[PDB]
């Protein structure tokens, strides 16, 4: 279903890019670039539902990005998906960057990117939502936290 | 000797992590490549020790610099090595790097399963979870036959989050191998009689999917999925399922038949705008698929660009 | 110690890794991948992995060589349809010139069988004899039972420590 997941700044520099669907190395930087132009120069008040690009495999997919400050969120998903739907996850995958980080900021995205990719596994894999429920999520995140620092 | 392990520690103390990493290269923009490259053969020299922490560091950066799009596969080894740790807390870390830089083509995929059944054997979840996420980011058709044997008991597993876990990887399993699913397509029903809510999503997600790709699967199943959104009450797998009738219904009039009626008790029921939308388009896609022969298709799409409006 | 520990497959080489572990004998299946844990014996603590045996495993054999310190060939003697395969394969592993400065221990499995073969003629079939530069030692093993592991263990100590 969910293809990649990308974030990154308004200069196009990553912040957490996790791909699902098989692609070379190469064609994952082109299909930043790509999706940087094709989100990034939208106006603020642009619809969020964007069609999917063509180095992913074809535009029957869907581009889903909220952006903020400098920050853009992109959610590379399927056609037969629910944007509105994907929107949603990506609220409460906020939220619970927020309940988990603490008012989570760029930095840590640049200093704790692997806590940050644990909270989206714990969200998603390969193309798959784990979990809806944010206390739910909140809660694994913590236990395997506190798994971490007993041993 | 001891002096030796202690310039040792104090090289380990000069040597750079993740955060030391990206610090640095936001500080050497202008000498971005050369810096990496640097770090990089540095990473190779502490690859090339023992220090399991020091190495698992070595592959923090370099899951970074995969992210920034550079080439770590030379130590897909020493991140076998990394994940076959004895302390989870790198074995985060080595599935981190492995689900993001290992690929198919690579002798990873038959050196590695040991690990990986090891790893879901082991009683402990939260490592057998890590696993089975690695695996969905990097399984391999050799891998998934063989590991299949073990991931299906997995999903029998008494903590439901191995069991969630265990179904959506069994997804892509079946992706590539549906002599996989023969046998386990009826354990696959079961699942989707989980007690818990989320295996029960779980197995939701993964006979949509499947139905999607073959839709001669689903048939019998009708009467299931129906009764699976009359039963479910989350907004994500009420638009999985709508979304799989919306593909299923061109396929079988009668069945978008018998569900205008609950879908329609749905929109009177929905409160989610969003939820109200699907519900909105999969019906008028019902309502175009029926209209051929029922002359009171009309009051629903009246209702349904009344909801529009 | 690091220590990489090779064989043929259905050797033994994981069932002697895993009594040497708890003293238990485990249900055994092929070793596709590998095994890694640490052995302390006599003091020391060694690193030993094991390799699958397997002939499509083999060539990836190339991989483990790096910083091993020991190399341990279990030898199956009531397999005595392939002890020639296992000399060529011993042949090209200790032509490897990053094993140059490892040590060799050899464990001549499966001697409950009655058609197993004594050391000296595995000494001989192995051409360990031939061996140049190269400490070397060979000792009848058996995993079921154990017989023959905790000498070869402080034969291996001895080469590797340098004082008590
Ligand atoms: N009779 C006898 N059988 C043994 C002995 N040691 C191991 N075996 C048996 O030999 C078979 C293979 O043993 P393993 O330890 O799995 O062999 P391996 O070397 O690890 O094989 P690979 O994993 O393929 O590399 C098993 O059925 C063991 O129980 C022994 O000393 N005597
Ligand atoms: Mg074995």
């Amino acid at each position: 279903m969910i293809k990649a997941i990308l974030i990154f700044n308004n200069h196009g520099k990553p912040r957490l890019s996790k791909f699902y669907q098989p692609y070379s190395e190469d064609t994952q930087q082109q299909i930043i670039r790509e999706t940087f132009h094709l989100v990034s120069k939208r106006d603020e008040n642009v619809c969020n539902f964007l069609e999917g690009g063509l180095l992913i495999g074809g535009s029957d997919n869907k581009l889903i990005y909220r952006h903020y400050a400098t920050l853009y969120f992109v959610f590379c998903v399927d056609s037969s998906e629910s944007e509105l739907g994907i929107l949603d996850l990506i609220q409460v995958f906020v939220e619970t960057l927020d309940k988990c980080f603490e008012n989570v900021c760029e930095l840590d995205l640049i200093f704790h990117v692997d806590k940050v990719h644990n909270i989206l596994a714990e969200m998603v894999m390969g193309g798959m939502v784990l979990e809806t429920n944010m206390n739910e999520i909140v809660t694994q995140i913590d236990a395997q936290n506190k798994l971490e620092k007993s041993e | 000797m001891a002096l030796k392990m202690v310039k040792g520690s104090i090289d380990r103390m000069f040597d750079k992590n993740l955060q030391d990493l990206v610090r640095g290269i936001r500080n050497h923009k202008e000498d971005e490549a050369k810096y990496i490259s640097q770090c990089i053969d540095e990473i190779k020299q502490e690859l090339k020790q023992d220090n399991i922490a020091v190495k698992a560091n070595a592959v923090c950066k370099l899951t970074y610099l995969q992210m920034l799009g550079y080439d770590i596969s030379w130590a897909a080894f020493n991140i076998i090595e990394v994940m076959s740790a004895s302390k989870f807390t790198f074995k985060r870390i080595g599935y981190l790097a492995a689900s993001q830089s290992f690929h198919e083509g690579t002798d990873v995929i038959m050196l590695t399963t040991n690990q990986i059944r090891k790893d879901l054997s082991s009683p402990s979840q939260y490592d057998t979870g890590v696993a089975l996420t690695g695996l969905s980011c990097f399984v391999t058709p050799d891998l998934a036959r063989d590991l299949a044997n073990d991931i299906m008991t997995l999903m029998s597993h008494t903590k439901p989050y191995i069991r969630k876990k265990a179904v959506l990887i069994m997804y892509k399993v079946f992706l590539k191998y549906p002599e996989s699913l023969r046998p386990a397509f009826p354990r696959l029903k079961e699942k989707l009689e989980d007690p818990d809510p989320g295996v029960q999503s779980a197995a939701v997600n993964v006979i949509c999917e499947l139905a999607r790709r073959n839709p001669k699967n689903y048939l019998s199943l009708a009467p299931l999925f129906f009764k699976l959104m009359t039963s479910s009450t989350n907004n994500w797998v009420l638009i999985k399922i709508i979304k799989l009738f919306g593909a299923l219904t061109p396929l079988e009039p009668r069945l978008g038949k018998k569900l205008i009626e609950p879908l329609t008790n749905l929109i009177h029921s929905t409160s989610a705008m969003s939820l109200l939308y699907e519900c909105v388009n999969t019906v008028i896609a019902v309502l175009i698929s029926l209209s051929s022969g029922m002359p009171n298709h009309s009051a629903s799409i009246q209702l349904c660009v009344q909801k529009l409006r | 110690m690091r220590i990489l520990m090779v064989g043929l497959d259905a050797a033994g080489k994981t069932t002697i890794l895993y009594k040497l572990k708890l003293g238990e004998i485990v249900t055994t299946i092929p070793t596709i991948g590998f095994n890694v844990e640490t052995v302390e014996y006599k003091n020391i603590s060694f690193t030993v992995w094991d390799v699958g045996g397997l002939d499509k495993i083999r060539p990836l054999w190339r991989h483990y060589f790096q910083n091993t310190q020991g190399l341990i060939f279990v030898v199956d003697s009531n397999d005595r349809e392939r002890v020639n395969e296992a000399r060529e394969e011993l042949m090209r592993m200790l032509a490897e010139d990053e094993l140059r400065d490892a040590v060799l221990l050899v464990f001549a499995n499966k001697q409950d069988l009655p058609n197993a073969m004594n050391a000296a003629e595995i000494t001989d079939k192995l051409g360990l004899h031939s061996l140049r530069h190269r400490n070397w030692y060979i000792q009848a093993t058996c995993a079921t039972s154990g017989d023959g592991l905790y000498e070869g263990l402080d034969w291996l100590s001895n080469q590797l420590r340098n004082q008590k």
